[PDB]
């Protein structure tokens, strides 16, 4: 077995590629997802956790004996070659390397070579966060060979491309792992062609908590300065001072809605409703005082109508939003 | 410094509780190990428990019959003592542990001991 | 004593070794025993969904090439002759990020025996991805897990033990986690079988029961005394009408400054936790109250019965709602 | 096609190769061309004054020693054969933190030709430090530089330029800031004279603009209404006393919880920021507001004719403000 | 002064040369004396329950395999000799996060003598954890150990001390720990024994009291103040239901503010603090207070005396809260 | 030019510096400031960025050749003999090595070396925080040979020892770079006495932003508490309302002051600035509630008493405090 090794790494040259100028080197790829960590919306990105394999064809390794297959060290990575395939969208990637480089090297005696490592990849996803909390995002995972074109290394998928776990120790908190699709792709760059694989994950954000935390309060809120319309107009010190707190409520409500997205320009649908709702406790205020005012000096009778056009407003309000965002 | 005074250990033939009051920087000691020495015998391990948390560790000889428990508020750790047997027939101890005094089977890394009580069955 | 010729022994094993090829290669795959010293449990993320271990980790295996004879001792080696030596490809499945101390120098040990005994010693700080049901929260109990695997060699060439049976793993008792506590730990040996092969398996999960007692004086007491404090407006008379309205939205002032502050320290969950449901149930019960004073002063404008009836209701609801919502989750 | 004779022609151009030297040693400097493709700017941060940008950093150059005959192909060699050629010290000056891609392999790319010229790439995460003047802040227009330099060799040794001209950066296009908007972006070759000798230098630059939506909404539109809010007091009758007097100091309380809210995403610059003097401005008008009805309290205690003057001018000052404020930062 | 003179005798005590192997082989155990020489305490974390300690870390010991003729010097070596000599397995149990400083290269120090003694200094940035008693936080005080001991070698093969008595750590003067003042530092000496054997062990360990300046400002203050605040609501007239209803909420719409924002800055501890009490208990005054203008509002619609009892009782009921709270802590 | 590089490492030895038992190798250092980082209150450490550059004389690197001056590689550097020098008030230093290693190595026919070589340092700088904001600091940077005592290293400044910036492009957004001054001594150790290289960089805080911040709104919620001693004593929901409100006012502003600074117990100048303004809207709640018992059941004329004494007090209060600041 040991003279088996010594003769596979002698008068090798890891510097070359299988087939360098014979025919372009055949990679078959297939991933298996351990995990897919928290998804980052501040950064717009996602953590996750996979055992990427590779299978390649290497003739110069190639060794009649009994044994017909060969389960090496990691060290004897570094002997032979080994294609450099990157992660296009990777932040951040790191191999773990306790207690042991976590890779594993088994050559066949038909020469067919098989290399797994795991790996922890901080993905770049980015998230267009229009119609937040109910966006729906499809964050993607794409590797090719860093700097041999499509003329001398292909990818391919196996037959079982993307293996996914129970999907329920996944880490994700907020989303929801709903689609899974795989693609190849060629991708033009100023040194050449590049054959890239594309795993897109379909996420959808989970809106019980924002539905919690943000649209009930703000919806009692708003309830609550309906409440003034109904103390009579002679209790000054009453109805102004419910006026001016439900907007100080409403400002305390505002600050905590937007604790957790970044600092997107468009107008979320949180921050839309958030922003409709902080105008009918103004206008609440605003109406007592006209009131308050033309009574001291029809209008009169302006607190009959904002008992209906304010709950009648805000019920409008609420069947558009709800409708243009969980339809469209 | 740790004082550590243990009662309630008498002469019988049988269910016995044994309580071990501690006074002190007893913080800096959150291991507790109760230690029997056999005339003739070198000091025996038997049980130690932590002062936080409550998790315990027990000897074969007196598994699943001797129990230990321990109240932060009374500062006090109870070993609750069942079916005795002959064998059990020597001066219980109490030991205070350091958090990194390593292990809890050897005497010597205890800091702080108690008098002793004479038990015979 | 000669120590040339205990360095002619040492050099005469390492003549001609393999590290790329196991022990007993070809043949009967080799047992590998495996116990742990915990050293400390430094924290517990429940965002991040994973606690941060440090541990002894120590590995015994036979290796009849290492096997020497004339020596009657135990040869514990420098550190760095481990990678001259064949050891096992073992990693954790569930780590997120770990890494081996290097003060003063690499934190391992390796010491032989004459008949090729190793024994393998590593101080690894590790933190371990640990999923947790946070639907009984703060209330909850955890089960996090510490996955032991072998990498590339399956079960026909490596199997896993757990050395000592249950004593294997020491230390759980020392530990002393602020917000948990170590109601037990177990030990499971199994395999895996993956699209590679069968793989063997160790499992050491901790059984983590979350201290009460921070939330309750933090959070559940300050909730309950606001709601009591509204029902105070019951006692005021109607005619107050400022005093009435002032005490309503204060109180509902007071109940948002309370949310906000409390839901910062943990996740998007979906579903409804226990500090949830109690938090939104007192914030609706402060929002009926000032709805109660509307009534009254429209109808007043029976206005006793209905503070009445208010009176007996909102007590005996809210005490309702406690003890359906306490029940539930103890 | 023949493997053994790719292999002896690349140990042919490694042996007696001396890395310690660059080409053309002791003749002419040798030009080194760079270009750039952009893969995304992930982050600007105000507070550390520095932006975080990811790249494809290629270089080329001729090197005559590994010119080689006989073989019509560009050599694409593993990039571990790096180590034993010459490669430019380039370093960028202004970066904070950078590193270079190791998964699964070091993101970095050797390219022979068989003239001698060789294709260097790397792919490489750098936060790079760019001062940031904030006066105009948030309708700021930022200017964030690249330094590329050699560090050792000066000008007599080796040569920058961009290659391609104008388009020797791509990618540009699709950074998408979710804060700001790549207004444009500019290519700089010059030369730097240090103490020990002039270097060569190429610059690239981003313009940056802020994007005024966020903070349009989240922090202008609440204090204009607020203030809008204070002057309702003034419609007020003068005796409502408590109405009156609630009205000013919660108005003055709601703007004090939005400025604690707002000053905190941001470094503490001495000069006054645009967000900084709208801010403070609509806390003086509430503040006024409330010492508005002090007065007509103790003078009623004409009064008339206080408020209706404090209508007229509160309103019309404020919109004054706003007029000169905006004219000032647009 | 004959450099090649030197450079010959280090060459013959580098060949044959075995780090492998211990000085004094199979023989006594070698006696290595340390001394500390502390730079700085950078961090004490209370929520890591840890502190960040940067110090001169040095060992001695004699090695007659390195011992030399006929140079009457101690030969300072450069720091990468030590990779050729043995040292000591020398780890810290207690450390979460350690390293050795390279900059401008490593920090490290070898130092020979003519009778074999070798120096070995290094500069270590070590993170020590440090469980801490918080019962009676602010007003604790913290003994912060840094457990020192071999890592590999038993008792018999090596023993420690402390090199020059308790003169061996020096520096603790100069520590300027802006929460913290060390009231002793104390130096210990023992052996621990595991399953393994018995090991030597050295612990250096600090007393640091906190200072309670801040606390007393920042918290307790605002605290009291608000309380007698509340207080003012009994001088109020009765009738005024509308004034003394606002103080009572608002009142405790200030504590909770104050409370949201102090017990941020700690673990979660499932027991009380002291900061934790008196929090607590501020809160339940000012929800008695309003709790006692609903009784006076109701009888009234002796009133007057059920004020005058109020006022006389709840001065001396805190006076004598504050009183056992202070005794108890202090 | 190979043979004298060969020449040059053939019969070195690495582990002895220059002239090892002749006389003390005399290192020329000079420093040249690229620019200074942020200041980290909290941590008490700041970012500095530097070309650290060292010269000394090595006879067994002489050459006779008509190339009088050999820029070297990197990897040279490990070959030959360098000085230990360490920063010893360095929390945290670093090296780049994008995307080469960033050190220089130059060598004359003379024997004399110039290495140069780039390091971003977080030097520790002990911050005294009493009149904050109003406080100057001298942050230190010492450097000394770790290994070698001043028998056998002695480091000297060169006729340009600092060398500055613009001071334009330099991080320091908060403090403002007035001073800078160099100095040599020595320390006596354990392992010996050390000849020790400090420069100390004398910063001045800058108040713009901490009194538009916290003294403006302080003081005019101290302005806001006397407007309650003009509303007449018979408006009760009126005057007491304010006053409340203005304590509660006070205490969001008071949380906000002491955001940044660490834990130090001793009373900084802003928190003494704040804990004043505190006693006085608190005093003035006080004085109406003393008001409305007497009046209810001289002291009558308290208003007229308040109206004077308060602004005058918080006038003696400013005066003296920032004279206090200002000038000691
Ligand atoms: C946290 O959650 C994990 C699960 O996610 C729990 O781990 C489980 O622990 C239980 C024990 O408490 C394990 O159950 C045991 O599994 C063993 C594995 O056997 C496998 O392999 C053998 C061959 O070696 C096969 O024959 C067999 O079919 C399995 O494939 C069994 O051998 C055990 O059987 C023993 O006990 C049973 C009674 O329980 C007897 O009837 C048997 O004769 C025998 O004595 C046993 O069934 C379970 O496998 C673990 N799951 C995983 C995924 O590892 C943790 O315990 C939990 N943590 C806490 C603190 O609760
Ligand atoms: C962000 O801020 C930086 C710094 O201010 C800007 O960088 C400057 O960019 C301008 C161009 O926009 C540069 O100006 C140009 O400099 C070139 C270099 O000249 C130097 O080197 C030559 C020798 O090669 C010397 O002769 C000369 O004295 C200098 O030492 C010039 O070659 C350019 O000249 C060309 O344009 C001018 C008109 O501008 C014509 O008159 C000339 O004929 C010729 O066509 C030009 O002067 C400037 O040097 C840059 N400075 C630095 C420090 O980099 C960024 O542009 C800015 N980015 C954004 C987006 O705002
Ligand atoms: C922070 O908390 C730690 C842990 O609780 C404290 O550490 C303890 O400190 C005390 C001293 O204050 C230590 O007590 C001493 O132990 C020495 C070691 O003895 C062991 O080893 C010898 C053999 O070498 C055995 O014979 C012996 O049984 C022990 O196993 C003793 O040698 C010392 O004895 C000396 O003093 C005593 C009186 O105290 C005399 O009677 C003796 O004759 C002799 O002069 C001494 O007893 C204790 O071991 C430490 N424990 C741990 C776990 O480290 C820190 O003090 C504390 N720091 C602060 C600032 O509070
Ligand atoms: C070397 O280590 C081995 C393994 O631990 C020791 O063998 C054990 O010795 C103890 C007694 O000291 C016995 O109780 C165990 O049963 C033995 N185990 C085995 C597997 O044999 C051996 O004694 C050690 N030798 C020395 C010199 O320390
Ligand atoms: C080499 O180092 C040794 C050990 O530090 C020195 O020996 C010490 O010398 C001092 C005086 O310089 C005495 O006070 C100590 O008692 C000595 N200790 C020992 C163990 O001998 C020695 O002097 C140094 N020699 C040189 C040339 O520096
Ligand atoms: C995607 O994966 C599936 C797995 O069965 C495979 O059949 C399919 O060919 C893959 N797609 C591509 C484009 O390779
Ligand atoms: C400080 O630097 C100046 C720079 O010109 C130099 O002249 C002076 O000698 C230096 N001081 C010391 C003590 O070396």
């Amino acid at each position: 077995v040991t003279v088996i090794l010594n003769n596979l790494l002698e008068g090798y040259d890891n510097k070359l590629r299988p087939d360098i100028g014979v025919k372009p080197t055949l990679i078959h790829t297939d991933m298996y997802v351990n995990s897919i960590g928290p998804v980052n919306a501040i950064n717009m990105e996602y953590t996750i956790d996979i055992f990427f394999a590779q299978t390649w064809y290497d003739r110069r390794l190639k060794f009649n004996s009994t044994i017909k297959v060969l389960r090496l060290n990691s060290n004897m990575v570094g002997k032979i070659w080994i294609p450099d395939t990157f992660f296009r969208n990777s932040k951040k990637a790191d191999a773990h390397w306790i207690t042991t480089p976590n890779r594993m090297l088994r050559i066949w005696n038909d020469g067919r070579v098989l290399y797994t490592l795991r790996l922890t990849i901080d993905a770049e996803c980015q998230l267009q966060l229009h119609n937040f909390p109910m966006d729906e995002h499809s964050c993607p995972l794409e590797f090719s060979s860093y700097g041999y074109p499509r003329e001398e290394i292909v990818y391919q998928w196996k037959r079982s491309s993307v293996e996914v776990g129970d999907t329920r120790s996944w880490r994700l908190y907020q989303f929801s792992f709903v689609g899974l699709r795989n693609t190849t792709e060629v991708v033009k760059t100023t040194s050449g062609d590049y054959v890239v694989m594309s795993v897109y994950f379909d996420l959808s954000r989970r809106m019980g908590y924002f539905t919690i935390q943000t649209y009930i309060p703000c919806t009692l809120i708003v309830v609550l300065s309906w409440v003034s319309f109904w103390i009579n107009k002679d209790a000054v010190p009453a109805r102004t001072s419910l006026g001016i707190t439900t907007v100080l409520t409403m400002t305390t409500l505002s600050t905590i809605a937007r604790k957790s997205l970044p600092k997107v320009s468009y107008v979320t649908a949180m921050d839309l409703f958030v922003s409709v709702c902080f105008i009918f406790v103004f206008s609440a205020l605003v109406e007592y005082g006209t009131l308050h005012y033309f009574v001291s000096n029809r209008i009169a009778k302006m607190d009959s109508y904002a008992r209906i056009f304010f709950p009648t407003a805000f019920c409008l309000f609420n069947l558009v939003y709800w409708v243009s965002y969980l339809y469209l | 410094q740790v004082q550590l005074v243990e009662s309630g250990g008498g002469l019988v033939q049988g269910s016995l509780r044994l309580s071990c009051a501690a006074s002190g920087h007893t913080f800096n000691y959150p291991i507790m190990g109760w230690f029997r020495q056999a005339p003739g015998k070198e000091r025996e391990f038997v049980g130690a428990i932590s002062w936080s948390g409550g998790s315990t560790s027990y000897a074969d000889s007196v598994k699943d019959r001797f129990t230990i428990s321990r109240d932060n508020a009374k500062n006090t750790v109870y070993l609750e003592m069942n079916n005795l047997k002959p064998e059990d027939t020597a001066v219980y101890y109490c030991a205070a542990k350091g958090r990194y005094s390593g292990g809890l089977y050897y005497p010597t890394n205890y800091d702080y001991w108690g008098q002793g009580t004479q038990v015979t069955v | 004593g000669n120590m040339s010729f205990v360095k002619e022994t040492v050099d005469k094993l390492l003549k001609g070794y393999d590290i790329r090829l196991r022990p007993d290669f070809g043949g009967p795959p080799v047992c590998v025993g495996m116990n742990i010293d915990i050293a400390s449990i430094d924290m517990v993320s429940e965002v991040n969904m994973d606690y941060t271990l440090t541990m002894y980790f120590q590995q015994y295996w036979r290796d009849k090439r290492l096997a020497y004879s004339g020596i009657p001792l135990n040869l514990t080696l420098d550190n760095r002759v481990a990678d001259q030596l064949w050891v096992p490809d073992t990693y954790f499945l569930n780590d997120k990020k770990s890494f081996v101390h290097g003060v003063t120098v690499k934190n391992r040990m390796i010491r032989l025996h004459p008949d090729g005994t190793v024994l393998y010693g590593l101080r690894i700080t590790t933190t371990a991805a640990c999923m947790m049901d946070l639907r009984r929260y703060p209330l909850d109990e955890q089960n996090c897990t510490l996955e032991i695997e072998s990498y590339g060699y399956t079960t026909d060439d490596i199997e896993f033990y757990w050395r000592g049976g249950d004593k294997a793993v020491t230390g759980v008792e020392r530990i002393e986690l602020p917000q948990f506590s170590i109601v037990e730990h177990r030990l499971v040996s199994r395999n895996v079988v993956f699209a590679t092969g069968a793989y063997p398996r160790l499992s050491l999960s901790f059984r983590l029961k979350r201290n009460i007692g921070y939330f309750i004086l933090q959070t559940y007491m300050p909730s309950i005394l606001i709601t009591i404090l509204s029902w105070v407006s019951f006692w005021i008379n109607y005619d107050a009408s400022a005093a009435r309205v002032a005490l309503g939205i204060t109180t509902v002032l007071t109940m948002t400054t309370i949310n906000t502050h409390l839901r910062e320290t943990l996740p998007k969950i979906p579903y409804v936790k226990a500090i949830d449901m109690y938090l939104m149930g007192c914030f609706v019960f402060v929002f009926l109250a000032l709805l109660e004073y509307a009534f009254v002063n429209y109808i007043f404008f029976d206005v006793n019965a209905i503070d009445r009836w208010s009176r007996i209701v909102f007590p005996f609801t809210f005490s309702l709602f406690n003890l359906v919502y306490w029940l539930y989750y103890v």
